[PDB]
């Protein structure tokens, strides 16, 4: 069915967290676990923290997210 | 440093000096060495590119243990404390970083230059500023016992600093 709710907002990446994981501070306002989407992932792309990212945010948890656009 | 002795010496005149100071003359090398022998001593050439070859009667042997002597222990009581560098990354936590600290305070104890380092390897936009938020922080740590005396300063792929112990 999908749930249309999946946001789309961008920020700076923050802190090297463990196993493709990043406190990514938004744009729009706080930092969220944020896990590199599988796709990225199927491409490589070794994120660093300092990149402007877009994350795919939930509302249910806003502080979680995954980085959809690499750079 | 290193000579020659009594018969190796291949000049005919040379200038005799005593173990003193006495300038017993230019002298023909025969008598030298016969002077030489009667003293219980040898005749060493001190300056063989000089007008007249300048020899002096000594003990060589005992001359050149002296020798060794006064520069072994001049020379390591005068030897520098080198440069220890330390390497790090760009993206470095706690606990690391504080024994990274740790050991560069040892070393500015002992009274070794610091060669503070940071490698990378590519993407180098968030990559200084990261580095000088890391070595500045670390020079700030140690600014009882340490002085930067290089900035934060570009390699290529590195960025480097320089620290010297605040009293040596
Ligand atoms: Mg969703």
């Amino acid at each position: 069915a999908k749930e249309k709710d999946t946001i789309r907002t961008e920020g700076v990446v923050t802190e090297a967290l463990p196993n493709a994981t990043f406190r990514v501070k938004l744009d729009s306002g706080p930092e969220i676990l944020a896990y590199i989407s599988g796709k990225m992932r199927m491409h490589y792309i070794r994120i660093l923290p300092g990149d402007r990212v877009v994350v795919e945010i939930t509302p249910y948890d806003p502080t979680r997210g995954r980085i959809v656009y690499r750079k | 440093k290193e000579y020659l002795t009594n018969e190796r010496i291949r000049a005919k005149q040379v200038r005799v000096v005593g173990p003193d100071g006495k300038q017993l003359g230019i002298m023909d090398t025969r008598e030298a060495l016969r002077l030489a022998q009667e003293m219980d001593l040898d005749l060493v050439l001190v300056g063989p590119n000089a007008d007249p070859p300048v020899a002096r009667i000594m003990d060589y042997s005992k001359w050149r243990y002296e020798q060794q002597m006064a520069e072994k222990e001049a020379r390591k009581k005068a030897k520098r404390t080198e440069v220890k560098s330390i390497k790090f990354r760009v993206k470095i936590d706690e606990h690391d970083y504080q024994t990274k600290l740790g050991h560069i305070k040892r070393f500015l104890q002992e009274g070794h230059k610091v060669k503070v380092t940071i490698m990378f390897r590519g993407r180098e936009v968030a990559h200084p500023e990261l580095g000088e938020r890391i070595l500045n922080r670390v020079t700030e740590d140690l600014k009882d016992l340490a002085v930067v005396e290089m900035k934060p300063e570009m390699l290529g792929r590195d960025m480097n600093m320089l620290l010297a112990p605040v009293k040596v």
